[PDB]
């Protein structure tokens, strides 16, 4: 495989210094002048705390539509003028966008009486004043308030907050040029903002929504192998073997009446058809990066509820004990990471980390706080930042040791939790699971050893190592928020420049959750934690 | 699953003519030849030693490896000394 | 993505030194007294040679049910009392464990005449003295002796030994705490011990058992991309495109009469319905890590038999020569690895390995033998141990070099064998195949270059490099058996402590196999090997 | 057996045409197929003599009946008349080739009278 | 053609099963049979390339369509990418055996996408 520099007409070859947005071919993407995203392109600013630093693309208009599409100030232009009846929407679009009408005609919305839920009902009558219907539009009292409210019951890390918190205040997305993290907008906003999730537009078929694969489009990959774990496990084996056999899986049945041979994502997480997908969750553990013994007496009632779900096709004992095995895997995984972290932390404390945070490019905030610093556990001069403030947890713009630590807990550890939870034994072991963390521990130790050996040699020979320029600056690094803040707002951080209240300021844990924990801690006599 | 046994035919000849009353040993199995001079053995797959003995004192030996569902005819001549009156 | 320390009720946050089994959230799973597995929980010890060091969880009872469940000294307590008729079983569970009864009712066992094979036939009548049916229970002379005995025909590396050898005497499983290697119990014991493999309980449908996907739940991932190679190969392409078309794939037909357009795992490996899954395999090659030219004159009959399977849909030539390409790809693979192992072996003889084996945390045995040392090829001072004894082959607790070797041969090489065997061209090239071994060789070279450049500097500067503390000890490393054995039983190894005979000691190669080799070797005039 | 029939149905069509007409092909539970009379290994094929047909499991009756014959019968027309044929021995082969083809058949090959 | 089918129906069953399902077998006035694609002489058999399928009398349309592709298309993936593949040439064969099996197909064999 070569970087092919032939055949394609030369007239279209980009030469050094030319704009990257010219449309010319730059071999291996080299030698081009970075022009950045089109800031003249008609679009919407992102909502939320960090609106000012949120660089946006036109495409984003659809993804948080209430703010980004539906406001008069933002709504994009449309070549078709007039206000129309439903008949006219259908007739025109049946040819202009055939698939949408095909889907609509199949939908229950079209058949509804006395009046159908038509294109105009969801989009408006005036073609110059069209709107994109959000979850709020679907969740009106007259329509599907039940499902909206159900979904809205979700806490942090649920379908209720995956846009407003996770995405709108997403450090990396804000930090980087848009497009670097474009996929994050397209993935995260959907569950919260658009109800075409799971049941696709414009057919809105609950039967297709009941299929496991629906979840895979988001619940896969590097930091949550939810689909992969389920799919390859015996539940997923049973599923793939039987899913088109109506005698084994009847998707026409409502989830309350689901009598499948094996479980679906929906069977477990959307028990009874409840739209709060987090309803059965025990405790939020930050994607499984944070650790908890879910089998501990503290969570007895919550674990018992899970056993009630497994009860459908297994003895309580079998299910209880299998989930206990998961708990053990989770605890043993964090044992490994603690050892991994210690190696990394020691490099920082001994100041032999190559390089130290101060010699890296400034983080998204415009600070030189240690990547791995957790404000609740770490405090000191070496870590940086104010008391209780965390670092920007990342796999980018850091040392290998920092990176491998992120990978160990942020990727491999999650494969153990999700793996064991969904019955994928290999995901929890060989397939970058337990043994993934093992490999990375070795990699961290080796990197620590090398860095310490160099520091020792340099001391004795009398070299004071000057960290290289590429740790501080570079073509990509220069485009980040960090350097911009340091240069243009010298004394301040992004938190200073964005003083508005965040999601965490206005959204708290439900009263019943605090009430349960307090009751159980008193019942068992365990000390409460700190801020 | 049924492992189809091998079928082994063993013919005892004395320069053309069949030997009557010769004993053929294949594995653990024994057969004393009739007018055919032929014994048919149904055997499980494996390697076997065929030995043909006759009361005159003549012997013939052949080792045979049989697979699943093999059919093999074996013809062993014991020479002119194996030919006895009546 | 951060390690979120907000929103979640403060009273539950875990603080340094607090037990992990409290169930409190520890961020990234840090700062927690590793409490270890519940040693008090009512469970069974593992059977076998290393019984004494086998740390077990309750869940483990179901997986070797003969020893670990069905004994009066080990049977778990059950809330339900009384001895019941079959009608009673079915009446009660049909609502208690509804899925099981739906399954059992669908099964033929329920319809069998005159008497049905009912819950009680496989489980018992006394609800206190309940048993769990093992392979032996299904494989009674009165019942399914045929398939049981067929399966037992398998040698090493088969469904006949995958529990009793590969798992009961699994190095790492013994060494590590359980949960670390829980998935290993759940995956290895099944085929040998539980005949609910492939045809799931309680339905036991041969129709679903005859499907390729059945094999994927174990034959996938890091050290055997069986499924992935099959799936992505043209056979799997055909399979996926056609598997629900009855004119192409009729799963009701017995394998004997099976006339698919394309082959299934079962079509090749369980030809005729033979339950010995290894019945057509040429020679055992330690997962494809060991090398053999299977096309060579020695294995001519066994490769011809393979050509007889492909014969169903291809000309003998096509298959013969295709299976040859695999052999070449296998040979060229071990070439690369020899160069890789050389670079690794050199650092040990030269002694500039960073660090040496003697410095690392002691292996599961308590010895300081080299990782990659294959006993029957290596002996001397730099290797360690007695004559002909191997090290603990692993990817953990070792140098990057030792790691990247294991990885290269025990992962990437096994993608070339299984990749080529199954028709996945990428699995044997680009997708962590040949080009993966390439990648690792480069990584191993550079990791020797660095280990030399440094150890040469430290000589000419006169610093005596001390292996860091993290090679010897560490939060995880300390939990392993090696450190325990070193401390507690100083003048003995694990083999000294566990004297009883192994699986290898009692279980031999079949006579008909030894005979064939000797015959074919004298047939061609090639000498034999040593002890 | 399937393979014998399929291949020979084209290679030696007449043999398969004859075989398919024969009772041997229709026999149950297992047919008396090409392999039953000739063997499975194409490198170790055999030609079935009267002894092969006259096995106890098959047609011992007819073999024994024929074998009751004395000198100058179908029982001895090969072993005596032909094997010890003065003229055949005396002369070059081919001079008396027809004698081999004629004399051996009744005693040695049961395709006599009822053709293969 | 009758002989190809009869013999292979047992020798390579799957191929004949596939062939019988194909439109080629049902074509009139004459079927596109094994002999049409492979030849009549079993000692002079040939393997049909895209050129064989893409004859004017047959499927010239699809051949020409595919052939419109430039560099990095199905038209050049064998002739350029594979035939002049640096790594394949550099290494022992088998190291990059999979590359031959993957790259040649779209350009050379029309059994791609629609299986033989
Ligand atoms: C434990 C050792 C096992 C017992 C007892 C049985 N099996 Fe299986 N099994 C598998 C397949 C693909 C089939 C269909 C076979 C075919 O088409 O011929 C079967 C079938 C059976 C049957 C039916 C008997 C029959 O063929 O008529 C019985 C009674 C049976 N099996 C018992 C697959 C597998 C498999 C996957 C690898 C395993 C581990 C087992 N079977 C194990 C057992
Ligand atoms: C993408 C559009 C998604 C689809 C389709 C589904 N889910 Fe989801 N899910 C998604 C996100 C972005 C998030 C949370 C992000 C965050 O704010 O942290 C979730 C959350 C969940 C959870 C809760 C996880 C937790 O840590 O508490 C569950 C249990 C869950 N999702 C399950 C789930 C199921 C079963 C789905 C199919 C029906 C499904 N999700 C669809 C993104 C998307
Ligand atoms: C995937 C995680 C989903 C998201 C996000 C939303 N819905 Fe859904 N919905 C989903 C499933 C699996 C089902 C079928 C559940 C069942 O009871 O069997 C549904 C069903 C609906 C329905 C039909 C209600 C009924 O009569 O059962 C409606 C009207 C509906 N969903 C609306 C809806 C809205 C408004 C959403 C946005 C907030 C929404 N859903 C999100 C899966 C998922
Ligand atoms: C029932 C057998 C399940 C099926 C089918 C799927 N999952 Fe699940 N999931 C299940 C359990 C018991 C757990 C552990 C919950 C616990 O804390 O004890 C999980 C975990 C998840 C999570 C994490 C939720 C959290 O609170 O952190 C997610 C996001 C998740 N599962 C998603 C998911 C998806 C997308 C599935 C379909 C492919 C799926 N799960 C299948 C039980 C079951
Ligand atoms: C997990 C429960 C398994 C399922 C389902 C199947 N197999 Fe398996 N197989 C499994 C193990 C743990 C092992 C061997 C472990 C060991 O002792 O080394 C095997 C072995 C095989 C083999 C032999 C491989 C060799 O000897 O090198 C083959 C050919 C094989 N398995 C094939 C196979 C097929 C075709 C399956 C589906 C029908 C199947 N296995 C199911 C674990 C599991
Ligand atoms: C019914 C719809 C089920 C629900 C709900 C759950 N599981 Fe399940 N599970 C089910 C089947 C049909 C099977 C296949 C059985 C077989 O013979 O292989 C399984 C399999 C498992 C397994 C693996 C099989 C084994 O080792 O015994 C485990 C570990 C398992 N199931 C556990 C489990 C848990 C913990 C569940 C709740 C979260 C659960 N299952 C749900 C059917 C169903
Ligand atoms: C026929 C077309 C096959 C199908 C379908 C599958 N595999 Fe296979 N497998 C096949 C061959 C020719 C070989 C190599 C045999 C040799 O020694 O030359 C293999 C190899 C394996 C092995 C390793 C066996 C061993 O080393 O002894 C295993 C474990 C294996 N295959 C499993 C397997 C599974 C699970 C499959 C379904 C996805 C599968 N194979 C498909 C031929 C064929
Ligand atoms: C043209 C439309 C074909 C007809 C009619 C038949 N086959 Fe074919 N065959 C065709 C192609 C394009 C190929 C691929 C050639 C290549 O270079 O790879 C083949 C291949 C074969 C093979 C060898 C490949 C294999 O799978 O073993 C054989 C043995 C073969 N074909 C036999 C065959 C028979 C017996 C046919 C009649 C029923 C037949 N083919 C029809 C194209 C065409
Ligand atoms: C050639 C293949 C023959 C066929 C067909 C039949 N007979 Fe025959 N017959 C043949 C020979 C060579 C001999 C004897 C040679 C010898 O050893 O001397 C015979 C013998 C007989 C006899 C006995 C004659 C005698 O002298 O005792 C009879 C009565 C006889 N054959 C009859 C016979 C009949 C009725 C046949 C048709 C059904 C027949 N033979 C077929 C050669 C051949
Ligand atoms: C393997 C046999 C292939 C199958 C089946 C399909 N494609 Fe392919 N495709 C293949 C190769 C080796 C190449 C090009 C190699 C090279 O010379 O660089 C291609 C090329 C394409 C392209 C063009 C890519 C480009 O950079 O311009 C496209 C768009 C493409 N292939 C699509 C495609 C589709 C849609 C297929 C299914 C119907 C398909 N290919 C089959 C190899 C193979
Ligand atoms: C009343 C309801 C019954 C009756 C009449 C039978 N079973 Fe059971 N069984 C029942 C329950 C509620 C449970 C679960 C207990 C718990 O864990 O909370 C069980 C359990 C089993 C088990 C599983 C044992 C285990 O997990 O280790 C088996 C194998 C079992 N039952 C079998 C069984 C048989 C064979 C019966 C007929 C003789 C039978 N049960 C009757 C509820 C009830
Ligand atoms: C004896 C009694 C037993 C035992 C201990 C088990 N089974 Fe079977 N099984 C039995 C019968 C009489 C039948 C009916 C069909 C027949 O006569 O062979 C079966 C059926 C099966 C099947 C086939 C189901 C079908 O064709 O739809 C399977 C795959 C099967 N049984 C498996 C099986 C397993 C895995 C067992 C142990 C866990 C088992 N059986 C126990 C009789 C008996
Ligand atoms: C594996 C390799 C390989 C084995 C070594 C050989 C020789 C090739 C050749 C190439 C070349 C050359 C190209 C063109 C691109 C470049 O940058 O040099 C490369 C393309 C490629 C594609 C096209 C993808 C696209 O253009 O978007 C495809 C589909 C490839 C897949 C095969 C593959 C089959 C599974 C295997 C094995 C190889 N390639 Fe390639 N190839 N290839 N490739
Ligand atoms: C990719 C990233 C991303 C782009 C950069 C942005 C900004 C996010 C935001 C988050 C945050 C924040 C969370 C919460 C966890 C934490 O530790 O900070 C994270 C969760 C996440 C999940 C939930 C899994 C669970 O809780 O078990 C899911 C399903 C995610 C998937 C999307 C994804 C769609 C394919 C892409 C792209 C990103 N995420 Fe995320 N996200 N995410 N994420």
């Amino acid at each position: 495989v070569e970087i092919i520099t032939h055949w394609v007409p030369h007239e279209v070859y980009g030469m050094p210094g030319e704009p990257d947005n010219s449309g010319k071919v730059f071999f291996s993407g080299l030698k081009a002048k970075y022009m950045g995203y089109p800031k003249d392109a008609q679009r919407s600013p992102y909502p939320g705390k960090y609106s000012k630093f949120w660089k946006t693309l036109p495409a984003y208009r659809y993804y948080i539509p209430d703010y980004m599409y539906n406001r008069d100030e933002v709504r994009p232009s449309n070549p078709i003028k007039g206000t129309f009846k439903l008949e006219q929407c259908v007739a025109c679009h049946s040819v202009m966008t055939p698939g949408i009408v095909r889907d609509y005609n199949k939908s229950a919305h079209s058949k509804a009486e006395p009046a159908p839920t038509g294109c105009d009902t969801c989009h408006g009558n005036n073609h110059q004043k069209l709107t994109m219907p959000s979850s709020k539009a679907c969740g009106t009292a007259e329509c599907h308030e039940t499902q909206y409210n159900e979904q809205g019951q979700g806490g942090i890390g649920s379908h209720a907050s995956c846009s407003s918190f996770a995405q709108v205040e997403c450090a990396w997305s804000i930090e980087r040029p848009p497009g670097d993290t474009a996929g994050c907008t397209f993935c995260h906003t959907s569950p919260e903002e658009r109800c075409s999730t799971c049941h696709q537009r414009h057919q809105f078929d609950p039967a297709v929504a009941r299929r496991s694969e629906q979840c895979k489009t988001c619940h896969w990959g590097k930091d949550h192998r939810d689909w992969e774990a389920y799919d390859i496990g015996l539940h997923g084996t049973v599923y793939q073997v039987n899913k088109w056999d109506t005698e084994q899986f009847d998707f026409s049945k409502k989830l309350s009446d689901a009598d499948y041979v094996g479980p679906t994502c929906q069977y477990c997480h959307m028990r009874g058809g409840h739209h709060n997908v987090q309803r059965a969750s025990i405790v939020y553990t930050s994607m499984g990066m944070s650790m908890a013994d879910r089998g501990a007496p503290l969570w007895k009632e919550k674990r018992d509820r899970w056993v009630s779900i497994c009860d459908d096709c297994h003895s309580p004992r079998f299910a209880r004990e299998n989930l206990q095995a998961m708990d053990e895997s989770v605890k043993d995984a964090s044992l490994k990471y603690r050892e991994t972290f210690k190696v990394a932390e020691d490099l920082l404390i001994d100041g032999v980390l190559d390089p130290m945070p101060k010699d890296l490019c400034p983080d998204w905030s415009g600070q030189h706080i240690w990547s791995l610093k957790i404000g609740a556990y770490h405090d000191g001069e070496a870590y940086g930042g104010t008391t209780g403030e965390s670092g920007e947890f990342r796999m980018s713009n850091c040392t290998d040791v920092e990176r491998l630590c992120f990978e160990s807990v942020g990727y491999f550890q999650t494969y153990i939790y999700k793996g064991m939870a969904h019955g994928s034994w290999n995901d929890a072991t060989y397939s970058d699971g337990s043994f993934g963390m093992d490999r990375w521990l070795v990699n961290v130790k080796q990197n620590a050893s090398r860095a310490r050996r160099l520091a020792a040699l340099e001391k004795k020979v009398g070299i004071s190592w000057q960290p290289e320029q590429f740790w501080k600056t570079g073509e990509w690094l220069d485009q980040l928020t960090g350097p911009y803040i340091v240069k243009n707002h010298p004394g301040k951080t992004i938190f200073d420049l964005c003083p508005d209240p965040g999601w965490l300021d206005t959204h708290h844990a439900p009263a019943e959750e605090v009430e349960y924990i307090e009751r159980k801690l008193k019942e068992l006599g365990i000390t409460a934690g700190s801020h | 699953y049924d492992v189809k046994p091998a079928k082994l035919w063993v013919t005892a000849i004395a320069i053309g003519t069949p030997i009557v009353g010769a004993e053929i040993k294949v594995g653990d199995e024994e057969c004393t030849t009739g007018n055919n001079g032929t014994c048919v053995f149904e055997l499980r797959p494996g390697t076997y030693a065929i030995s043909v003995h006759e009361h005159g004192g003549q012997s013939a030996h052949k080792e045979v490896s049989l697979e699943e569902g093999n059919i093999l005819f074996v013809s062993l001549d014991l020479g002119a000394k194996a030919r006895h009156p009546s």
